[PDB]
C-alpha cells in the first residue's frame, strides 16, 4: 500500500508529503535540511518533518545519510529520539533523490526553558539521569552522539527528556586540538557542562574564539601534567600548551555555590581533562548524586548495532540504493 | 511514567 501524497509549498520549495501530515509551518532550516512542523494525524501529535534535498550529492553525502538513516532505525530508549516515520515521494529507485524524516517534538527545547525558569535541583537531578540514562544506552550500541547541547534536549511539562538530534561551548578539548583518539567520555564532558548551566543558569565556558574558549576551561581544570602530554601523540598538540600560562586546576566546590555537595562532586568527575579517567555513563548512574531514581534493572542497553558498513567504500548509487532499501524496510512504531 | 516506576512524587511543572 503506497500512501497519499500531497504538495504544497514551503520555506520555499515544493514540499511533498503524505496527508497524515497536515497543518506544516517552516520552523527554520540551515547547512542540515530544512524542517517544518507538523499535526500527525496518524498519532494526534505535534512533529518534526526534516526534507534532505541533497542526501546524496557524493559520497560523502550519500554514506553519511545511510549512516544516520541506520541509526535512526535502530535508537529506541525512553530518553533518546526514535524514528517515527521515513518517506520519499520517489516511486522508484531511478527517481529517488529527496528523503524526510519524521520526529515527535516533546514540549521544548532545553535552552529555550532555561530561560523561562531557573530550575531546582530536584529538576536538574531528573534531568541529569535521564541524558545519562539514554546516553548509556547510546554508548552500549558503539555510538558517540559529539553534539551534546541544550538546543540538542527536548524537554516537556513534566521534565521528561530525549536525546535528539545526533551529530560549539560544550564540546571537550581533546577535539578541538585533534589530540587523539577520541573517546565515548566526549559525550560525559557536555553533560558535565550542561550539568552547570542547569545549577547556575549561567554558561559555564562562554568562548568567542577557538582559544578563547581553551582559555576559560584551563583557568578553571588546569593544564595538562606531566602524564596527560606523554598522552598527547602529535608534536603541533604537545607544545601548543607550553609557552601558554599554566593555570592551576579549581576547587568547584568554591566555584558553585549553593550546590548540592554530591552534585559538586560529580561535576568533578565529568570535567576532568584527562579522558582516561573521565567517568562513565554506567559510573555515573551509580552516583550518589542520583540516589533516589537509581535502578540497575531499569537502565536497559541497545540491542547489537551492525556498523560494518562503515568499512565499505561504494559508489554514490550503491549507498543511494542501501538507503532506499531501508527506506522501504522501515516499520513504523507501534501505540 | 518514569517517575511513576521510581516511586518518587511529580516535581513542581515545568512550562511549556
Amino acid at each position: 500500500e503506497r500512501p497519499t501524497f500531497y504538495r504544497q509549498e514551503l520555506n520555499k520549495t515544493i514540499w511533498e508529503v503524505p496527508e497524515r501530515y497536515q497543518n506544516l509551518s517552516p520552523v527554520g532550516s540551515g547547512a542540515y535540511g530544512s524542517v517544518c512542523a507538523a499535526f500527525d494525524t496518524k498519532t494526534g501529535l505535534r512533529v518534526a518533518v526534516k526534507k534532505l534535498s541533497r542526501p546524496f550529492q557524493s559520497i560523502i553525502h550519500a554514506k553519511r545519510t545511510y549512516r544516520e538513516l541506520r541509526l535512526l532505525k535502530h535508537m529506541k530508549h525512553e530518553n533518546v529520539i526514535g524514528l517515527l516515520d521515513v518517506f520519499t515521494p520517489a516511486r522508484s529507485l531511478e527517481e529517488f533523490n529527496d528523503v524526510y524524516l519524521v520526529t515527535h517534538l516533546m514540549g521544548a527545547d532545553l535552552n529555550n526553558i532555561v530561560k523561562c525558569q531557573k530550575l531546582t535541583d530536584d529538576h536538574v537531578q531528573f534531568l541529569i539521569y535521564q541524558i545519562l540514562r539514554g546516553l548509556k544506552y547510546i554508548h552500549s550500541a558503539d555510538i558517540i552522539h559529539r553534539d551534546l547541547k541544550p538546543s540538542n534536549l527536548a524537554v516537556n511539562e513534566d521534565c521528561e527528556l530525549k536525546i535528539l538530534d545526533f551529530g560549539r561551548w560544550y564540546r571537550a578539548p581533546e577535539i578541538m586540538l585533534n589530540w587523539m583518539h577520541y573517546n565515548q567520555t566526549v559525550d560525559i564532558w557536555s553533560v558535565g557542562c550542561i550539568m552547570a548551566e542547569l545549577l547556575t543558569g549561567r554558561t559555564l565556558f562562554p568562548g568567542t574564539d577557538h582559544i578563547d574558549q581553551l582559555k576559560l576551561i584551563l583557568r578553571l581544570v588546569g593544564t595538562p601534567g606531566a602524564e596527560l602530554l606523554k598522552k598527547i601523540s602529535s608534536e603541533s598538540a604537545r607544545n601548543y600548551i607550553q609557552s601558554l600560562t599554566q593555570m592551576p586546576k579549581m576547587n568547584f566546590a568554591n566555584v558553585f555555590i549553593g550546590a548540592n555537595p554530591l552534585a559538586v562532586d560529580l561535576l568533578e568527575k565529568m570535567l576532568v581533562l584527562d579522558s582516561d579517567k573521565r567517568i562513565t555513563a554506567a559510573q555515573a548512574l551509580a552516583h550518589a548524586y542520583f540516589a533516589q531514581y537509581h535502578d540497575p534493572d531499569d537502565e536497559p542497553v541497545a540491542d547489537p548495532y551492525d556498523q560494518s558498513f562503515e568499512s565499505r567504500d561504494l559508489l554514490i548509487d550503491e549507498w543511494k540504493s542501501l538507503t532506499y532499501d531501508e527506506v522501504i524496510s522501515f516499520v513504523p512504531p507501534p501505540l | 511514567g518514569l517517575l511513576e516506576r521510581r516511586g518518587v512524587s511529580e516535581l513542581p511543572p515545568l512550562y511549556i
